[PDB]
């Protein structure tokens, strides 16, 4: 009758050491993303979104902590946000230009080059585009002009 | 569903509540041709039977003896058994038979 | 063999000396017939969940009965099978539109005008969403703000004492325990970070003694 | 054979070829990747015993274990402390030897 | 005799219970994984390489999926690609460059 | 008096086959992470710091 007991709180025990031993996994792991988020924002200025910190990254600053590492990100966050109609491709007499470098963006009548980051007009140009075989296999097709002044 | 989810208000979508297992309906019991059976209706229907101080000692092994034939049958006056039942005689194996 | 499944008739062909057979998840799967002769597959009955079809208790109460893996032909409105299964409570309109409430593997189900109808999904192409022209938001101005963020490195050294964790304040108990072994040393390692050693029996043996008392003559 | 192992350093001067792309096809690429997990629970009754009556009854000896094990399946950590809801109490109902 | 074969089925079930624990520790992982993916492909163009789908990315789309998030990865592929010998370094009258 | 070994044994095998599960699973996301840097790195030249 002793040894019933016995035998479950062995069991309830083996629980909670598989319980400490995956949060000492999880632990190691998150260890190891905050290396990775140190050697990447505060020797480095990452490109990525919302990794050091919450928006774009400029500079980052370790703290320490009692198991664990305080980090002071400096960012900017996109303080007025306007919707853009975009396309995957455009069409001008064949040869179907994707975007590099950006996204197309327009305003509703004319198509414009920008990155994702900011609104910055430019005029689609050879050298802002690729050429894709032609128009068939690239699902949306859009006609435009494609000036190179 | 209200039990599982432990509200009174459950919402739009699928939610699985118990399981469901096919109980067998019928139960069939196979085993092969009952064949190459026991030679009682030499002992039985002998024509010549052996005086009380010289009987034989029929031996009766490697085959099926069917008692239902022994005990359905009124032309036998006496069907007294001693340790056994007379039901159970076709469920129960032996390594030999003395007649 | 005492099992439970359906008998049908099969397309293999046994030895004729070998009664039954047995697929590779070692699971009796076929036999022959000691009268016949002749192999029958044994497939398990059977075996699925029942699911509740609810378009939400704010709208109204009227629900659907949804069964998975089994055939209406063997479960004690309007009754009709699908894909999933079969479906009590629902209808069978022919028609086919976007999916509502997805009941599982391709049919789905919704609320339409008073009654619950039944609609094959088609699955085309999710390419179509491509040139779907979906709005991205590009932004204009930024505001300078900071962020603390902690993300935890090392863990607390945490040990395990088994002796009052599964005991408390008893004596006897203890005493039943010691006989266990020195499991606790080896949960205590593990949780240290040190990997527990498989091997044969080299510390723990299964001796005795036999102190019992002889009976007198 | 014994293997010197000098430098691995001497693999980055092997002029090894690199693919530089040319031309390009715009493609679509569909990706799953699980967020959540449908809360399973565990019913210690039924799986430890397959509809037994003393199997149960032993098994409710054993402890409150099976509330543990859902609580740590939920999410909720198991607390590490010492038996302040289990006793082993005995009532020794034993009867007492004619005389 | 009984608890012998419930103290198996425990230890079974505890094995069950800790590949349970796992499962959900993993999937927390993907729900992780899936966050910082919608995070740097939906609201930025990401220059990683095979990250957001399978190419350089473009754009992204979130789709609701029960217990998963569902990205429409928009990219393009490399359709013809030329090895090409590379060097880590030159030397023009020293002064070795890096590209 | 031999259960309760066994018992406790049992007990600590559960806990190796623990151990050898996490283990697993570590080498699991250990894969992915190698994959997603052949992926970042050798097919394309990543400008993330270290
Ligand atoms: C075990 O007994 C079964 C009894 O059904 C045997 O199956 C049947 O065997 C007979 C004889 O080989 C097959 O031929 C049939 O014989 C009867 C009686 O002579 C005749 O009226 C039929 O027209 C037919 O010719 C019969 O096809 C076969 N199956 C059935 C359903 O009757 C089986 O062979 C026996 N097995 C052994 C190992 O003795
Ligand atoms: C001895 O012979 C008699 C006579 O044939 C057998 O009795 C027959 O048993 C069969 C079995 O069903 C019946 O159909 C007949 O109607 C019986 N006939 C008579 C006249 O009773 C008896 O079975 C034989 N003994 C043994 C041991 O087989
Ligand atoms: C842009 O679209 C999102 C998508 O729902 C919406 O929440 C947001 O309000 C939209 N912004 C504008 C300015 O229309
Ligand atoms: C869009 O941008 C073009 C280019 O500057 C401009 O001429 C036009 O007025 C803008 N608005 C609309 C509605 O086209
Ligand atoms: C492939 O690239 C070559 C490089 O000049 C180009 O001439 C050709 O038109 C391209 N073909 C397609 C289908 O993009
Ligand atoms: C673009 O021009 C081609 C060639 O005439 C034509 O077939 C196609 O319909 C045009 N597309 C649009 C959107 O005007
Ligand atoms: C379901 O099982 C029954 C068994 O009687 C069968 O008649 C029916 O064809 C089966 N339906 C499907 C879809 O397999
Ligand atoms: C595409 O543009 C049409 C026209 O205004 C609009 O109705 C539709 O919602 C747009 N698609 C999106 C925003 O995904
Ligand atoms: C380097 O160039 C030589 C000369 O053709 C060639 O034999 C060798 O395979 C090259 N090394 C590579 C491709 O790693
Ligand atoms: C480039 O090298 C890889 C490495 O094996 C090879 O598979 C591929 O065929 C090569 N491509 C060309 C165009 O030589």
């Amino acid at each position: 009758q002793i040894d019933r007991l016995i035998t479950g709180r062995l069991q309830s025990l083996q629980t909670y050491v598989t319980q400490q031993l995956i949060r000492a996994a999880e632990i190691r792991a998150s260890a190891n993303l905050a290396a990775t988020k140190m050697s990447e924002c505060v020797l480095g200025q990452s490109k990525r979104v919302d990794f050091c910190g919450k928006g774009y990254h400029l500079m980052s600053f370790p703290q320490s902590a009692p198991h664990g590492v305080v980090f002071l990100h400096v960012t900017y966050v996109p303080a007025q946000e306007k919707n853009f109609t975009t396309a995957p491709a455009i069409c001008h007499d064949g040869k179907a230009h994707f975007p590099r470098e950006g996204v197309f963006v327009s305003n509703g009548t004319h198509w414009f080059v920008t990155q994702r980051n900011f609104y910055e007009p430019q005029i689609i140009t050879t050298d802002n585009t690729f050429v894709s075989g032609n128009c068939d296999v690239v699902i949306g097709i859009v006609n435009n002009t494609v000036y190179d002044p | 569903t209200k039990c599982t989810l432990k509200s009174f208000t459950v919402e739009k979508g699928i939610y699985q509540t118990s399981n469901f297992r096919v109980q067998p309906t019928e139960s069939i019991v196979r085993f092969p041709n009952i064949t190459n059976l026991c030679p009682f209706g030499e002992v039985f229907n002998a024509t010549r039977f052996a005086s009380v101080y010289a009987w034989n000692r029929k031996r009766i092994s490697n085959c099926v003896a069917d008692y239902s034939v022994l005990y359905n049958s009124a032309s036998f006056s006496t069907f007294k058994c001693y340790g056994v039942s007379p039901t159970k005689l076709n469920d129960l194996c032996f390594t030999n038979v003395y007649a | 063999l005492t099992g439970t499944g359906v008998l049908t008739e099969s397309n293999k062909k046994f030895l004729p000396f070998q009664q039954f057979g047995r697929d590779i998840a070692d699971t009796t799967d076929a036999v022959r017939d000691p009268q016949t002769l002749e192999i029958l597959d044994i497939t398990p009955c059977s075996f699925g969940g029942v699911s509740v079809i609810t378009p939400g208790t704010n709208t109204s109460n009227q629900v659907a009965v949804l069964y998975q893996g089994v055939n209406c032909t063997e479960v004690p409105s309007n009754v009709f099978q699908t894909r999933a299964g079969c479906l009590i409570g629902a209808e069978h309109v022919n028609n086919s539109y976007e999916c509502d409430i997805p009941i599982g593997a391709g049919i789905c189900a919704s609320y339409q005008t008073q009654s619950i109808i039944a609609y094959t999904m088609s699955l085309g192409a999710e390419n179509s969403v491509a040139y779907s022209n979906n709005s991205i938001a590009i932004p204009t101005n930024f505001t300078i703000s900071v962020t603390t963020e902690i993300l935890p490195v090392s863990m607390t050294k945490t040990s395990v004492d088994c002796t009052m964790y599964i005991c408390g304040d008893s004596t006897e108990c203890s005493n039943l325990l010691l006989q266990y072994g020195s499991f606790c040393t080896q949960l205590n390692r593990a949780l240290t970070g040190i990997a527990v050693e498989q091997d044969k029996n080299t510390q723990e043996v299964f001796a005795q003694v036999k102190q019992i008392y002889k009976t007198p003559p």
